[PDB]
């Protein structure tokens, strides 16, 4: 028994694109007619986007979908490897649910890390999460992102309710569609940070915005299981876990922490690793990619 | 000065530490323009002049009351999880003294072109033949990229640490807190 030559996994947990609109505080629950940040070109030639003169808060809107069925690949060659992988993920999902993963994901969703440069230096930030079952909204969460730091995944009651909703999604028992709104008290006349193109700011039609993959790379920053050090915090879960800013390869394959090594020891060599490594493995399977030759 | 404070930056992978020292420098500049004062100096004990790097630790120089006024303001909000703090210490003895300086040069002379034509109102060919582009000087000083609040622009502000002296005399520090005569203990 060996691996398939090609193997690809469609992603679950699909974000949207996050457009930015502006308004002043205390209309945090009257935010329906807020105009958006338009981008302007000043002077080489440099595009620039600024907050309006009489507004200190930013409305960030995107949408989440949870799909489920994360063990099935989208393309596979030989059936023995596929059925071995399916029974392996069956033993994983029936030993333990998605509860630790959904807990870490709702923890990362509660604090507004998805404003990357747009979080630090803010007065007050707060998120507001709506479950939309039918065309109307069915439930509501509320978290202050300043309460939850960027250093640890904590515990809370409403966070646990969000986590069981996410684990209900990942188990395949229901459909999850979530509207995520964020507010951020920063001040007036400051520069906003949308995505940079290849210099121009990324824009939806007359409105600056955020790429979907930036939101996705934010939302999967749960890898707290690096082998060398762990005072670095959480990592965007990736095989050959690395970082484009710091520039170093954690879980390097000279060590036995590389994702493919854990995979072919679990599936082929039949040596099940530690449980947090199994959580990292299922997180990478949630992320998706190209696996094979 | 008489008292110093070393705050240590937290090891951050998802933001490179030059950006954290940039936003810390911007926080210090807006703090000094908010509170004022002329006897507030800066020092960085981990200067590597060979790679033109500033390091991981920075040191402010003020009195005790200015120090505990600086720790009693909301400029520390939002980034307590992003760096570590220090304690109001006495300077050891003896310690040598040096400088901190922002050295700018005529790095691309189009500013000199526009200033010379706003003053002289001559032809552009006169500004082309008067001073060439070889007046661009190159600097091996550590630099820090700061934005602005009014005229928003990323610019590298160089850091020059002066020679090692022995006695500190009277001198001030500007709104950027660099040495304009005021000396700081290097240790």
């Amino acid at each position: 028994l060996s691996t398939a030559s090609v193997l690809a996994f469609e992603r679950k947990l699909d974000p949207s694109d996050a457009l930015m609109s502006a308004g002043a505080w205390a209309q945090r629950d009257a935010s329906q007619e807020w105009p958006a940040v338009t981008v302007r070109e000043k002077s080489q030639t440099v595009d620039v986007a600024n907050l309006p003169s009489d507004a200190d808060t930013l409305k960030v809107r995107f949408t989440l979908r949870v799909l489920g069925g994360a063990g099935t690949p989208s393309a596979c060659n030989d059936a023995a490897y596929r059925d071995k992988l399916l029974q392996t993920v069956a033993t994983y999902v029936n030993e333990q649910g998605f509860a630790e993963l959904a807990r870490r994901y709702a923890h990362n969703l509660a604090n507004a890390r998805f404003l990357w440069r747009n979080r630090v230096g803010a007065e007050a930030v707060e998120v507001r999460i709506n479950h939309i079952r039918q065309g109307e909204v069915a439930r509501t969460w509320r978290f202050d992102a300043l309460a939850i730091g960027l250093r640890d995944f904590k515990a809370d009651a409403e966070l646990d309710a969000l986590a069981e909703l996410i684990a209900s999604g990942l188990s395949g028992s229901g459909h999850v569609l979530l509207e995520v709104v964020a507010f951020a008290r920063i001040g007036d006349g400051q520069e906003v940070f949308p995505s940079q193109e290849l210099k121009t700011l990324y824009s939806v039609r007359d409105a600056a915005a955020i790429h979907s993959q930036k939101i996705g790379n934010a939302l999967r920053t749960i890898d707290t299981w690096y082998p060398d050090e762990d005072g670095l915090g959480p990592i965007a879960v990736e095989p050959y876990g690395s970082v484009t800013s710091q520039g170093k390869a954690y879980r390097q394959p000279k060590q036995k922490l590389d994702f493919y090594t854990l995979l072919d020891n679990w599936v082929l060599r039949d040596e099940a690793p530690a449980v947090e490594q199994q959580h990292y493995v299922i997180a990478n399977l949630i992320r998706g990619g190209v696996f094979g030759e | 000065m008489d008292h110093y404070l070393d705050i240590r930056l937290r090891p951050d992978p998802e933001f490179p530490p030059a950006q954290l020292m940039s936003v810390l420098f911007g926080k210090l500049h807006q703090a000094l323009v908010a509170q004022g004062g002329d006897r507030i100096g800066v020092s960085f004990p981990d200067l590597d002049e060979s790679r033109s790097r500033l390091g991981e630790r920075l040191r402010i120089h003020a009195s005790a009351d200015d120090l505990r006024a600086l720790l009693a303001r909301p400029w520390l909000e939002g980034l307590r999880d992003h760096l570590q703090f220090g304690e109001p210490a006495v300077v050891p003895h003896p310690t040598p003294y040096r400088q901190v300086s922002r050295v700018q040069a005529k790095s691309n002379p189009e500013r000199l072109r526009r200033r010379l034509m706003r003053r002289h109102d001559l032809s552009e060919e006169e500004a082309r033949k008067r001073i060439p582009d070889t007046v661009a000087r190159t600097l091996d000083l550590p630099f820090v990229t700061l934005r602005s609040q009014s005229t928003g622009q990323h610019f590298r502000l160089f850091i020059r640490h002066g020679p090692l002296q022995a006695t500190a005399e009277e001198g001030g520090f500007t709104c950027y807190g660099l040495s304009k005569g005021g000396f700081v203990p290097w240790f």
